[PDB]
RNA sequence: GGCUAAUCCCCCAUGUGGACCCGCCCCUUGGGGUGUGUCCAAAGGGCUUUGCCCGCUUCCGGAUGGGCCCGCGUCCCAUCAGCUAGUUGGUGGGGUAAUGGCCCACCAAGGCGACGACGGGUAGCCGGUCUGAGAGGAUGGCCGGCCACAGGGGCACUGAGACACGGGCCCCACUCCUACGGGAGGCAGCAGUUAGGAAUCUUCCGCAAUGGGCGCAAGCCUGACGGAGCGACGCCGCUUGGAGGAAGAAGCCCUUCGGGGUGUAAACUCCUGAACCCGGGACGAAACCCCCGACGAGGGGACUGACGGUACCGGGGUAAUAGCGCCGGCCAACUCCGUGCCAGCAGCCGCGGUAAUACGGAGGGCGCGAGCGUUACCCGGAUUCACUGGGCGUAAAGGGCGUGUAGGCGGCCUGGGGCGUCCCAUGUGAAAGACCACGGCUCAACCGUGGGGGAGCGUGGGAUACGCUCAGGCUAGACGGUGGGAGAGGGUGGUGGAAUUCCCGGAGUAGCGGUGAAAUGCGCAGAUACCGGGAGGAACGCCGAUGGCGAAGGCAGCCACCUGGUCCACCCGUGACGCUGAGGCGCGAAAGCGUGGGGAGCAAACCGGAUUAGAUACCCGGGUAGUCCACGCCCUAAACGAUGCGCGCUAGGUCUCUGGGUCUCCUGGGGGCCGAAGCUAACGCGUUAAGCGCGCCGCCUGGGGAGUACGGCCGCAAGGC
RNA sequence: UUCCCGGGCCUUGUACACACCGCCCGUCACGCCAUGGGAGCGGGCUCUACCCGAAGUCGCCGGGAGCCUACGGGCAGGCGCCGAGGGUAGGGCCCGUGACUGGGGCGAAGUCGUAACAAGGUAGCUGUACCGGAAGGUGCGGCUGGAUCACUUUCU
């Protein structure tokens, strides 16, 4: 089995869109779905949707790019430049509201988990609390 | 390593080791020239320097450098010593101070005096 | 021995009350109430003397101070791994203000430890302090808090309180007195002496102020303290002058010998005027007390200054200390002379052996200035122990491999709980310090007032995504079933042919052998070469590979038996049963060790022949251990892919081994090569990662000393860890 | 065009770079220094057992043996447990010194050969084992981190 599968999943969009894929599968969970509608409300992601490989639930992470590009090396810039994962299995990190990160000086985020459910360092600052920071993103 | 792991063992500090066992780390120690030799240097140099074995209150016996032009210290003279190897004469990690107890400063000195034990030049 | 007072001791009484035993009630560990029984009080003094003051007794409560207990936190060494008998607990006592093995009887046989017991080292802890962007590192001097000690060890007495620094008792070491029996003493109080040291002050003034003890008070005591003294030891403030002065004195230093520099710097001119001399001269000090009033509230008056004739104000008034380091790069500042691997410098790199910006001096210059340098030590830079924030293919670093304990980590869905986690309120977080603001000394240092913070912990309430836990469910992980497959995987027994050596027989004759060339050697007791027969040991040609099997080490003729791993198909069964794995246990090439056996060939040592300058080698002829088997040890290695195991993700092309399929091709497992993206110091790696990620283990931290010494463990030893 | 000398181009190995007339290894000699083992002789700590045990609290006695007494009891005194400390025997650890002894670091120009680096002139390295003035040689097994296609010959 996955030791981590919210790194898993990080990492198969990390990977996916390094070499530009459509769109990619993740086995699903509700724990990872919450993370991607934040991915996508961002606008990180074009969005995802529940689909059966085979017999089994996965999730298609369409994912998006910037435009072609000029002179060597056309290739589109990326949406997600940064995808990390913070606690992990073996070291969990947990934050107060008034620890929550500010991912870029704000041009990134940074989802946590808490007991008001899946935020991001906004909306999470707003309803003030904090919890398990799970990753960032820019 | 593992979180687990420093968890487990955890780094280890540097324990940063003394060059001048001058011990109780004091600045200067006080002691009585057993020889006062001369020494060749090492590999790229060549020259007569002059050091001196001393005893120190330290209750330590150790080779000291004896800096300027020239000095005046025979088998039973009293000399403070300081920190301060030569890197080209391998065993001496001291200095003597030249203006303190019985090894004189240099005379005739005009520049870097306070370093040699040499009051300012009287006259006008 | 004798006399004697009391707020000294005792007896009887009174009993608000309180203590004790027993019972009852509430309450809940010994808290509060109630009843009977018993037990327990006291001190007088002064008067402005018959009414106040000071004091006495018992009890309840407050306030302050303190004892004991508990959670969590608190350095180094595992080259300290087992520790423990009052030890762990129980019953009953003793003891105390009080719980408790605190102590004692008796009973039980427990308690502690890798989450580091026990042992060894080191050390008062904290608020804070220094450093750092922070995290962190280092630190605990002054000041404030707690602890401990008072020559060293032990002990109790008195008391509200001590096991008592200037109280007592004993032992010990020391100093002093001694009519030798025996006594006296303890500066880690202030000041001072001496010793040690690189180094740390006055045998000062005062009790005026704040604080303390006793007293009704007057007041006494206070080396606490308030001051002064010494030391640039630190911090802050201040002075050694200000303005004008030559297309620029002299001297000195360079020079292209024209001139350039020190430099408006100096002399001079004018101005101010630190020091010093006069005059004045303080805040800190208003209470205690006395008078009025009521000994209260309130009002009034008096006394009191160590610092000190100091601060400060006013008058007068001189132009009057500058040093230290550095100038090759890092690093700001350059020239002449001197010296010639010398004398010397040196933080690192280095400099000096005839024209040295690096040694020494001088001129000039940079830096800082009553200081400047040096040594020592702490943090920094050092993301160089990396939590923030590092690494291990070739740089130091993957454990020789497996099995597996503890531990760390854990797929999808639902529910309860709410330990972690998060939120709110609240308490706590002394003062000083730190931060901000305003304010007092002419400023500042310093100081006052005020404000703002703060992690952690306690309490109450709340949330439930993630982690945890419990309960239920699932099949995508893992395992199992059925049917197929490949293989030098392992163990035991048997067995085949080639060759070498030896022995026997035949036939045959002068050499064979060996090298660069030779010789030692072997051969007429007939060798070599050839044929036939026999014995024995060891190893398996071709197949054979660029191949296969195994966890590694490793595994190769053929046959049988016993036995391990593994791949594919079918989706059949279980239902997260998983990954990793400190220690443990097992395996582990060669050499080597022990016992016994074997011994053809090979061959350390060794014996000889050559070679060479020598030749304790390379080459040649011999040859013992060993190489082989059994059993038992050893436990190493370039034990290598120099690449730990597992899982998911990220172009392809090509060769190959083994399986399945609709069999040009597809699909699974393994072995290679070239390469996408990406990674890398580069080389290179690249679905067989050295890519992108998660989990767990092992390991690294400059080189030599050294895989050494010591210790411990293991081994018969060699020697291993 | 094999060989000797000089040279040109490509390639390969290299630990060389005032560049093979390069580099470099170990023994030994000389000097300075730190240090391991170590008979014995000193100093210290600690633990076990047995023995002696001050002061003091506590316990028992306190009697025709003492003092007080309102006869209840108190004090003196005595004995005992514990007890600082000391002694003896043994056990373990540390420390100073130490005859004798092992190797090590460091020090311009001493000695011996030539092991390594190029196929280093016998490829090297390696674990082990034996042997040798020294580097090292040889045996067995392993590795590639080995050059090309297939007499011997030191040093600077
Ligand atoms: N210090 C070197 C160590 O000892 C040995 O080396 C030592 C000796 O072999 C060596 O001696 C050399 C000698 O080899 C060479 N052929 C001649 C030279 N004169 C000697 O030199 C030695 O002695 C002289 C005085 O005579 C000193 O001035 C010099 O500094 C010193 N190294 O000097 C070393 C001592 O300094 C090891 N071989 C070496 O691997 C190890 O690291
Ligand atoms: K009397
Ligand atoms: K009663
Ligand atoms: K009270
Ligand atoms: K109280
Ligand atoms: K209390
Ligand atoms: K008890
Ligand atoms: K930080
Ligand atoms: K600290
Ligand atoms: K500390
Ligand atoms: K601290
Ligand atoms: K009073
Ligand atoms: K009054
Ligand atoms: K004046
Ligand atoms: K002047
Ligand atoms: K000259
Ligand atoms: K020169
Ligand atoms: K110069
Ligand atoms: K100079
Ligand atoms: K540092
Ligand atoms: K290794
Ligand atoms: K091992
Ligand atoms: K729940
Ligand atoms: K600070
Ligand atoms: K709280
Ligand atoms: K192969
Ligand atoms: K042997
Ligand atoms: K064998
Ligand atoms: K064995
Ligand atoms: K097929
Ligand atoms: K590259
Ligand atoms: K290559
Ligand atoms: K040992
Ligand atoms: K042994
Ligand atoms: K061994
Ligand atoms: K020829
Ligand atoms: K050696
Ligand atoms: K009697
Ligand atoms: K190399
Ligand atoms: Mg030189
Ligand atoms: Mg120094
Ligand atoms: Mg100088
Ligand atoms: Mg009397
Ligand atoms: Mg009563
Ligand atoms: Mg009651
Ligand atoms: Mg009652
Ligand atoms: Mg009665
Ligand atoms: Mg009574
Ligand atoms: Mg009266
Ligand atoms: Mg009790
Ligand atoms: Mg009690
Ligand atoms: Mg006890
Ligand atoms: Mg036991
Ligand atoms: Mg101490
Ligand atoms: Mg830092
Ligand atoms: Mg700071
Ligand atoms: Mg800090
Ligand atoms: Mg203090
Ligand atoms: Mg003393
Ligand atoms: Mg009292
Ligand atoms: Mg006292
Ligand atoms: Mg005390
Ligand atoms: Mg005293
Ligand atoms: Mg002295
Ligand atoms: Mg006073
Ligand atoms: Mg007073
Ligand atoms: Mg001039
Ligand atoms: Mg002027
Ligand atoms: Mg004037
Ligand atoms: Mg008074
Ligand atoms: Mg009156
Ligand atoms: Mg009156
Ligand atoms: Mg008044
Ligand atoms: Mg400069
Ligand atoms: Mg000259
Ligand atoms: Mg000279
Ligand atoms: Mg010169
Ligand atoms: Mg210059
Ligand atoms: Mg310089
Ligand atoms: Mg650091
Ligand atoms: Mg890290
Ligand atoms: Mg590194
Ligand atoms: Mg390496
Ligand atoms: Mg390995
Ligand atoms: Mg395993
Ligand atoms: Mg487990
Ligand atoms: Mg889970
Ligand atoms: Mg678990
Ligand atoms: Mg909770
Ligand atoms: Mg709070
Ligand atoms: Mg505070
Ligand atoms: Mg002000
Ligand atoms: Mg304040
Ligand atoms: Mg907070
Ligand atoms: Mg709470
Ligand atoms: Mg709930
Ligand atoms: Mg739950
Ligand atoms: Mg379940
Ligand atoms: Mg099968
Ligand atoms: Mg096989
Ligand atoms: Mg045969
Ligand atoms: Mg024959
Ligand atoms: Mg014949
Ligand atoms: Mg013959
Ligand atoms: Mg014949
Ligand atoms: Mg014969
Ligand atoms: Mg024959
Ligand atoms: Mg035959
Ligand atoms: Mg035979
Ligand atoms: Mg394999
Ligand atoms: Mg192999
Ligand atoms: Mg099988
Ligand atoms: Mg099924
Ligand atoms: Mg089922
Ligand atoms: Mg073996
Ligand atoms: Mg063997
Ligand atoms: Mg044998
Ligand atoms: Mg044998
Ligand atoms: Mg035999
Ligand atoms: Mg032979
Ligand atoms: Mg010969
Ligand atoms: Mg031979
Ligand atoms: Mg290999
Ligand atoms: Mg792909
Ligand atoms: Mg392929
Ligand atoms: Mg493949
Ligand atoms: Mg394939
Ligand atoms: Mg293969
Ligand atoms: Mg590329
Ligand atoms: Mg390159
Ligand atoms: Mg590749
Ligand atoms: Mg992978
Ligand atoms: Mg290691
Ligand atoms: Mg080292
Ligand atoms: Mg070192
Ligand atoms: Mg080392
Ligand atoms: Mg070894
Ligand atoms: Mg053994
Ligand atoms: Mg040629
Ligand atoms: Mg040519
Ligand atoms: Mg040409
Ligand atoms: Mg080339
Ligand atoms: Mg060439
Ligand atoms: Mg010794
Ligand atoms: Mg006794
Ligand atoms: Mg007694
Ligand atoms: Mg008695
Ligand atoms: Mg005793
Ligand atoms: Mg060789
Ligand atoms: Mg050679
Ligand atoms: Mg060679
Ligand atoms: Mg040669
Ligand atoms: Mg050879
Ligand atoms: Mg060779
Ligand atoms: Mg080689
Ligand atoms: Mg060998
Ligand atoms: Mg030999
Ligand atoms: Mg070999
Ligand atoms: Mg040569």
């Amino acid at each position: 089995m996955l030791t981590d599968p919210i790194a898993d999943m990080l990492t198969r969009i990390r990977n996916a869109t390094r070499v530009y894929k459509e769109s990619t599968d993740v086995p699903a969970s509700r724990f990872k779905e919450e993370i991607l509608r934040i991915l996508a409300r961002e606008g990180f992601i074009k969005g995802y949707e529940r689909v059966d490989v085979d017999g089994k639930p996965y999730l298609r992470v369409y994912l998006k790019y910037g435009p072609r590009r000029q002179g060597p090396d056309p290739r589109p810039e990326q949406v997600i430049h940064h995808i990390r994962r913070i606690s992990k299995p073996g070291r969990r990190v947990y934050v107060g509201v008034k620890e929550i990160p500010r991912v870029r000086r704000g041009l990134g985020i940074a989802i946590l988990s808490t007991s008001k459910g899946v935020l991001t360092d906004r909306e999470a600052r707003k309803l003030g609390v904090g919890g398990e920071l799970i990753c960032e993103v820019w | 390593p593992t979180i687990n792991q420093l968890v487990r063992k955890g780094r280890e500090k540097v324990r940063k080791k003394s060059k001048v066992p001058a011990l109780k780390g004091a600045p200067f120690r006080r002691g009585v020239c057993t020889v006062v030799r001369t020494v060749t240097p090492k590999k790229p140099n060549s020259a007569l320097r002059k050091v001196a074995k001393v005893r120190l209150t330290s209750g330590y016996e150790v080779t000291a450098y004896i800096p300027g032009e020239g000095h005046n210290l025979q088998e039973h003279s009293v000399v403070l010593i300081r920190g301060g190897r030569v890197k080209d004469l391998p065993g001496v990690r001291y200095h003597i101070v030249r203006g303190v107890y019985d090894a004189a400063g240099v005379k005739d000195r005009k520049k870097s005096r306070s370093k040699y034990g040499t009051k300012k030049p009287k006259e006008a």
